[PDB]
């Protein structure tokens, strides 16, 4: 909930997906295909996957 | 700017509606208070200088504000401050005549909060200067006009805070 | 000009002046017209003590009996079967003074059951001073002298010691019902007697028999032994520990700046006194 | 604060008793009397300015020496505090008129009067003479029961000062 | 102690002023309605016992726990204390009603009362209710009395209610 | 200062300081040591100058300390001498810089509007300043008294 | 100007750099104080 | 006038008069006879009006007529009432014109500078005008007294 | 109650000892200066009324708010209370001065006093000032009296001052 | 801010899921429980004044030395800031009661507590003892499920401070 309350619970999916790239991978999103792939996974399988 | 009457006209114009019963009732509610607004403006205008002096005396001077280190220290800044006070009084008198606060937004509040932050002008102290002029005004204008004058001073002061 | 010559010269000749005496304006800022007496004491400020005089019909005797019962037993209900009908009959017949009627009521088994059997000896002394003398204890030594007299001479002799006191005779005489006095400063009275009387006097609605967690505890004795305190105000009047914020006016700042201003202040006052400004010649106009 | 209403209520309370016909009859007196009282009050209220200046002066005319230097009717501050004081008295007279009793006078002017006057070297004689004068002029501002009321309270102050 | 006039006077004095023509006429109106006021106070005095009795019957009808052992209106001693308090409060409400001001009620009766009851274990919510019932019946009497001249007493009925409501609020 | 004034005019013609607008600066530097000394001397006697100025003022204009006067009363007089203390301070500043500059921004621009609001009679403030000239000038050598006097007469001039 | 026409709020607008000198001049040109004193009394040819 | 004001705004925007402008000319001209009556009454009582203003003034400010007062003396008072006569005249002009154009060019623009030079206390001139309002207004019907009163309060306003 | 000797005795007893030759001579000196002390107490008694009056005149000269409505020395009742307190404090200061010890002042007058005034709404800073003025005038009298033998009373004037200063500090 | 409602919504959102019968059952608990909670809230609200003065004093009675000079229970400002602080706790207890969860306590008092108390030399023991006392007295203002609720949150604060 430390990560979830701060970076997921009050932002949209674009801010959340780009914050995942900054925190976990340490780099910025590369194209629109990286974001349109990840949010499809979020809607299909939830935040844990 | 807009007043009571043009507020209604423009609200209907965007719908392309002729004025209907609800509109006509609003305009009546303005016209029926009109003579009282005029009398109140003549009291404020003719006591302008005394209102500022009594408002400053209750809410600004005899204080750290007027002492070295204070924002209304120096004849320059004291003059700028009571100059401002005159603006507020004068425009509130316009808003109250018009029966619409839109002029207070267009010609007074827009950017003023940040202008004061940028110069260091104390906001809370300025609000007290506004609410002291209201206090004086409400005595001078009487039962007829007290509530109606008061609201545009309150509009001004919640516009800064 | 001419309107000047005629309606204007003599007129200026000092008549024009006479002077400029008049006013005053205001006028302390804040509120409080004779209120303070709001702390439940409005009825009491100085409560009006009931004197019963001779050749009295009855209505006066019934009023004195009600006042004496309200003073000795507080606002506590007394059953008609609990009233000392013999003492009321002796007072109605003028056979006893109001003082001796109070002695009979204070020695009664009802006063012994309510105030002596239900309460600690120190609280019984605090209450006897309240009921019989209308005041709080001045010193812990006064509670000790009454406690030693009680231990040596028993109950009825302690009651007589309050009623035969020169203080009782000087303040109530023989014909006045005791009334609450601790809200006045008397000559020789401790300033703490007011605060202690207020702690003992919970207002007119107060019951001295209240078995709820404080009424049987010594309200005053905790404080007395030493330097430590004040009285519980049940505390919605002692401002519930207002922490004394400090009534200090905007002038506070002037004081600070003029402290430099204060060097000029003296010069102000100092030249004012050598000087009077009645002089108005002012110009020279060479 | 002593009024007919507070007095009867005080007397009921102290006997643990509801207000009865005795006490309500009393109250009716106070209410029936309000018209005369309040007429006196309005007349004393609007003439206050001149009643005060009239009485102030009369204190100096009756005690000429007061207005010489070194004396207590000299200089702006003494003469100012005098007008004020008579004004206080007239004010409480109007209050007593409106209230239906001497309470306002008892609580705000009578309680403590002599101690104060004695510490400050204020002679009651002045104040009696201020009030005697006010009583003279109020003879032609009022009549009938409003005058009797005005008189009742002016005289009450004069007795408080003797 | 204050009445409605005395209150005016205290506020005037705090300004340093003779009473305002505003305040004068407010008080002229109180004198105007004073016969009605006397009838209203008389309505309560003339039915005090029944007002208390009827409030009481109904309080214990609702709250049958108070009259069981363990309950705060049991045994006879406690019931007599409760009946006595009902009378005391009705009494100070009638005083306030003659006065046109709540102060005697607040200063001599309500001040400290809640804390007394809590110290005693007396259920304040039940006491508040007993006061609400006295109000219903008292006003009943103010509104429907013996051969009083017909007119409108609603202003006075309201004012009486606020005194009952002050007491209730203060206690609950 | 003299420096500020010279420079501000210089940048105005996109030019370099010329051989005149250098000579004044040199004069000022020599003058400044003397100027600094005069200000220190004035500062030492400030309480005496103000107080004696205040007596000289109220004799010449008793009306300001009278029923309908702006300075009537003990604390309306206290503030009045405090204002006289303010202006003496600004006069020491003006002397030291060699140019009036800062004093103008601190105490004349806006002064009409300030005092009109407070209803203070401006020309009697000008008199209070003349009174200070008279006192201050009696504590300075002839040459230094004149140099000081120019700055007193300026303030007197600006309240006009 | 003896505290005349001037620019209440006009001065604060020019300083503050809310308005630039060209702009302030343009405001000054179209104003009553200007119309009166330079166009109030002249045929259409010398006022231009 | 109302005419001059309407037209000047018309010509300055290069246009014919508005319905509004035409309406006010019509309402104004309808009040012509009434406005002329208001001026006549006041012209007819001019000598009485200044005097009663002059008494009201000297009670309220006995100082102006005192040692250090601008109007101190018989001929310093004579000129003072003459100035009060001037302003009443201008007030009659304003009432018949229906605006201040004439009142303004003749007696307010430049008035600060004039009186500052003479050292006349401006706010006590404003009082003299209030005093004239009080007298003049007591010689006019309620409706006409208000209409007159606006022009008195204007002059009081402009000396500020 | 303590006096300067009694104080010595209490401290000695807490050691379980007869008075030290140190303490003995300190007390011999108090006896040495006792005629001066009697004159000093007499100076205050002989001018009590004027000391209070003059302090008073000056207190209200400075603080003209106290004598306006609401102000805490308005109306007559409150002024009489304020004049009375001035006397009470001057009285206990004179007692301390006869005694050579502050205890009677602290125990019978100052103990609880501040909290009394705060409860009452009495401005303690004004009361402190009234005490400072009494001090000025009282000492004035101690120093310049009727045909007393000439000598040095500064030690006693100091001690009197500390009693005035105790009271002021305790109250403000 | 943690409430039953926010918790179930958070859990749904994080699985990208509509609220289902599991989550609505949960919510019903919070709503069914509101009556007891809000009774506790009203009682704690109106007794606030005395609950605070009671607990403040008890801190001094249990730690006598605090009230001596040079100590942190001495002078108006310490004793003032103390009353305030206990008042903050009771305030958030009522909020937690009304809200249906510990959120208000977690967000406004628990997050950061120790760091603050450690920098300012404030011992938790005082605060625990303030709360233990408040818990003693709330035993007779409430009973049944309102008392259990009051207790739940008072105890929650005491565990936060241990
Ligand atoms: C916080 C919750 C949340 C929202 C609301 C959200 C919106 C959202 N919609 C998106 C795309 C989209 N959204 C739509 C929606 C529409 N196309 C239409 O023509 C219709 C008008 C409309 C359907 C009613 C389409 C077509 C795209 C893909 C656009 C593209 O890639 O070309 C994207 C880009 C990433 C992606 O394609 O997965 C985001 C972030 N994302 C989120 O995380
Ligand atoms: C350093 C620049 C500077 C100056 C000079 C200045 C003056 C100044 N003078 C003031 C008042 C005052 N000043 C005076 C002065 C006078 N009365 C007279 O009649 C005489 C003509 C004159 C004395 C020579 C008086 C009487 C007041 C009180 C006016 C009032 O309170 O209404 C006040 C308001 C009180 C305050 O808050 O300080 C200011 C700010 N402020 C500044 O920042
Ligand atoms: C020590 C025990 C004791 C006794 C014995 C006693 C007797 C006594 N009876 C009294 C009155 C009285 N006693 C009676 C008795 C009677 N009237 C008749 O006609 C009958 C013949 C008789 C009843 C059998 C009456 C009527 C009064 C009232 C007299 C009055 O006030 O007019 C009074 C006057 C005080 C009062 O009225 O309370 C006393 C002291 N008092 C005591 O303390
Ligand atoms: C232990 C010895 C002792 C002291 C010292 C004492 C002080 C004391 N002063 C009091 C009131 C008072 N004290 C004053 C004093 C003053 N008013 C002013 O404006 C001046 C600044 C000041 C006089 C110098 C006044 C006016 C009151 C009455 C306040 C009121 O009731 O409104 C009261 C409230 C009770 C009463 O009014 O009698 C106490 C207890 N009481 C004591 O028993
Ligand atoms: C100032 C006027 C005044 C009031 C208002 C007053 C209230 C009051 N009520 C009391 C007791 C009481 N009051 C009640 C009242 C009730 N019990 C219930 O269950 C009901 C809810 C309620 C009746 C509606 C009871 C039962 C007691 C006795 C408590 C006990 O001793 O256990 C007591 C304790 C002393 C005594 O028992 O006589 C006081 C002081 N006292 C006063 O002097
Ligand atoms: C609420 C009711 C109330 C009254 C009645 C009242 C009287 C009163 N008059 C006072 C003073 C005074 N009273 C006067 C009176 C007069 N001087 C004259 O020229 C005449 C001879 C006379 C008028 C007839 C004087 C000169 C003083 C100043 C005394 C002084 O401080 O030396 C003072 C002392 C405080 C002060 O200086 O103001 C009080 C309390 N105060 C009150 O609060
Ligand atoms: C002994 C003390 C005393 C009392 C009690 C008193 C009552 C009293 N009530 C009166 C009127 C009245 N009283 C009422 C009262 C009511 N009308 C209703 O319909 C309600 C049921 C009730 C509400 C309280 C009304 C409506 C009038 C007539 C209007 C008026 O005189 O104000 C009158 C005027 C004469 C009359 O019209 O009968 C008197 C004298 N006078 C007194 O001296
Ligand atoms: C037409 C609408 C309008 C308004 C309202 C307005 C306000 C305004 N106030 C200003 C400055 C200022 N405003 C103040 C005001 C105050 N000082 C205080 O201490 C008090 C709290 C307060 C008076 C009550 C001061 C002292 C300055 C000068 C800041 C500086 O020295 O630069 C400025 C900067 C330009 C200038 O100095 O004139 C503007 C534009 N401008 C506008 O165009
Ligand atoms: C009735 C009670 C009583 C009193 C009052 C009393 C006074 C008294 N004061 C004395 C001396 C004195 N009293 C003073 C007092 C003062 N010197 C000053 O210059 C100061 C103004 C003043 C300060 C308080 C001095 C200096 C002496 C002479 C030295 C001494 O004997 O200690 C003496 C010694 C004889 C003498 O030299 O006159 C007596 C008996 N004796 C008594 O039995
Ligand atoms: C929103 C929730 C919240 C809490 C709980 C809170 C606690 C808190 N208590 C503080 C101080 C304090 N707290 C106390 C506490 C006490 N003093 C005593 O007499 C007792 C021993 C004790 C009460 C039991 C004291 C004395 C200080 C002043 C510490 C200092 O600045 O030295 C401060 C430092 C800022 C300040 O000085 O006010 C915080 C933040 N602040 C918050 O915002």
């Amino acid at each position: 909930d430390l990560y979830k309350e701060r970076f997921f619970n009050k932002a949209s999916n674009n801010r959340f997906i780009e914050l995942n790239f900054k925190h976990l991978l340490g780099r910025a999103p590369y194209n629109h295909g990286e974001i349109q792939e990840h949010f499809g996974l979020y809607h299909k399988a939830g935040y844990d996957v | 700017m807009q007043d009571a009457i043009t507020a209604v006209i423009n609200n209907y114009d965007v719908q392309g509606k002729y004025l209907d019963g609800a509109a006509l009732d609003k305009l009546k509610a303005y016209f029926t208070t009109g003579a009282v607004r005029v009398r109140a403006a003549a009291v404020i205008s003719s006591n302008a200088t005394t209102i500022i002096k009594e408002a400053a005396a209750k809410a600004l001077i005899y204080s750290d504000l007027t002492r070295p280190g204070g924002n209304m220290y120096t004849t320059r800044r004291y003059a700028a401050c009571i100059r401002d006070m005159d603006y507020f009084l004068r425009y509130a008198t316009y808003a109250m005549l018009a029966g619409d606060p839109s002029i207070l937004d267009e010609r007074v509040l827009n950017g003023l909060k940040e202008t004061y932050n940028s110069l260091g002008v104390p906001i809370a102290a300025t609000v007290g200067g506004i609410q002291a002029m209201k206090e004086v005004v409400g005595g001078l204008v009487g039962p007829d006009a007290a509530k109606e004058a008061s609201i545009y001073f309150d509009y001004l002061s919640s516009g800064l805070s | 000009l001419s309107m000047v010559r005629d309606i204007f010269g003599r007129g200026y000749m000092d008549r024009l002046s006479q002077t400029r005496a008049i006013d005053y304006s205001a006028d302390q800022a804040t509120a409080d017209g004779a209120a303070q007496t709001k702390l439940g004491i409005t009825a009491i400020a100085p409560d009006q003590g009931v004197e019963l005089r001779p050749n009295f019909t009855e209505a006066d005797v019934i009023t004195v009996i009600r006042a004496a019962y309200k003073q000795l037993f507080g606002n506590t209900y007394i059953l008609e079967s609990e009233r000392v009908i013999q003492a009321e009959s002796l007072l109605r017949n003028g056979s006893i003074s109001v003082r001796e009627f109070i002695r009979i009521l204070a020695k009664s088994d009802l006063y012994k059951e309510r105030f002596f059997r239900c309460t600690s000896n120190n609280r019984f002394i605090e209450l006897n001073l309240k009921h019989l003398l209308g005041r709080a204890p001045y010193n812990q030594g006064e509670i000790a002298e009454h406690l030693d007299r009680y231990c040596q001479s028993g109950y009825d002799a302690e009651i007589d010691s309050y009623i035969d006191s020169d203080e009782y005779r000087r303040v109530f005489g023989e014909n006045t019902v005791p009334y609450f006095r601790g809200f006045k400063y008397q000559v020789g009275q401790s300033a703490a007697a007011f605060e202690r009387m207020r702690a003992l006097y919970s207002g007119d609605a107060g019951s001295d028999t209240d078995r709820n967690q404080n009424g049987q505890r010594t309200e005053l004795t905790s404080g007395l032994a030493d330097p430590a305190q004040p009285v519980r105000a049940r505390t919605d009047y002692a401002l519930t520990r207002v922490d004394i914020p400090g009534g200090n006016g905007a002038a506070g700042r002037l004081a600070a700046l003029d402290e430099s201003l204060g060097s000029w202040l003296d010069a102000a006052r100092d030249l004012i006194s050598q000087n009077d400004y009645s002089q108005k010649a002012i110009e020279v106009e060479p | 604060m002593k009024t007919v209403i507070t007095e009867v209520i005080a007397s009921a309370d102290s006997q643990g008793r509801f207000l009865n016909n005795t006490e309500l009859q009393a109250a009716n007196g106070r209410f029936q009397r309000a018209t005369a009282s309040m007429e006196a009050a309005r007349a004393l209220t609007s003439n206050a300015d001149s009643l005060v200046k009239g009485a102030v002066q009369e204190v100096y005319n009756k005690f000429p020496y007061l207005t010489q230097p070194g004396q207590m009717g000299y200089g702006d501050t003494n003469q100012a505090k005098c007008a004020r004081d008579i004004s206080h008295y007239l004010r409480f007279i109007t209050y007593s008129l409106v209230a239906g009793g001497t309470g306002p006078l008892d609580d705000y002017i009578v309680a403590g009067l002599r101690e104060v006057n004695r510490t400050f070297n204020l002679s009651p004689s002045w104040y009696i003479e201020a009030l005697k004068h006010i009583k003279g002029k109020v003879g032609s501002q009022l009549s009938g029961q409003p005058l009797t009321e005005a008189n009742a309270y002016i005289d009450y102050c004069i007795n408080a000062l003797s | 102690m204050q009445d409605a006039f005395t209150k005016a006077i205290v506020a005037a004095d705090l300004r340093g002023s003779f009473l305002s023509e505003q305040e004068l006429n407010q008080l002229t109106n109180l004198v105007k309605e004073s016969n009605k006021r006397l009838d209203a106070v008389n309505a309560i005095t003339g039915n005090a016992a029944e007002i208390i009795s009827d409030a009481a019957h109904k309080l214990f009808a609702e709250q049958t726990d108070l009259i069981r052992p363990g309950g705060n209106a049991y045994p006879n001693r406690r019931m007599a204390a409760c009946l006595r308090d009902m009378e005391i409060i009705l009494r100070y409400v009638s005083y306030a009603l003659l006065a046109g001001d709540a102060s005697v009620l607040e200063d001599r009766c309500l001040n400290g009362l809640k804390e007394t009851y809590v110290a005693l274990g007396t259920p304040t919510r039940s006491v508040a209710r007993a006061v609400q019932l006295m109000k219903e019946t008292a006003i009943g009497y103010v509104n429907s009395p013996s051969g009083v001249t017909r007119g409108d007493c609603s202003a006075l009925v309201n004012e009486a209610a606020t005194y009952f409501d002050k007491a209730a609020a203060s206690i609950a | 200062s003299v420096l500020t004034k010279a420079i501000v005019n210089a940048d105005a013609e996109a030019r370099y300081l010329s051989p005149g607008e250098l000579d004044r600066i040199k004069s000022f530097v020599a003058s400044g040591e003397r100027r600094l000394r005069i200000a220190q001397t004035l500062t030492e006697a400030r309480e005496r100058i103000v107080k004696q100025a205040g007596d000289q003022l109220f004799q010449i204009r008793p009306d300001v300390v009278s029923p309908g006067g702006n300075a009537y009363g003990e604390k309306m007089t206290a503030l009045c001498l405090r204002d006289l203390d303010y202006y003496l301070r600004l006069v020491t500043y003006g002397i030291v810089a060699g140019d009036v500059t800062p004093i103008e921004e601190i105490g004349i621009i806006g002064v009409k509007e300030m005092y009109n609001s407070l209803q203070t009679p401006i020309p009697a403030v000008a008199e209070g300043v003349r009174a200070m000239k008279n006192v201050a000038t009696s504590l300075l050598s002839g040459d230094d008294a004149a140099e000081a006097g120019f700055y007193f007469d300026y303030l007197v001039g600006a309240m006009q | 100007p003896p505290s005349y026409l001037r620019l209440s709020e006009a001065e604060s607008k020019l300083k503050n750099n809310e308005i630039s000198v060209r702009e302030f001049v343009r405001r000054l040109g179209r104003s009553e104080n200007y119309r009166k004193r330079f166009f109030e009394p002249y045929s259409s040819p010398k006022v231009v």
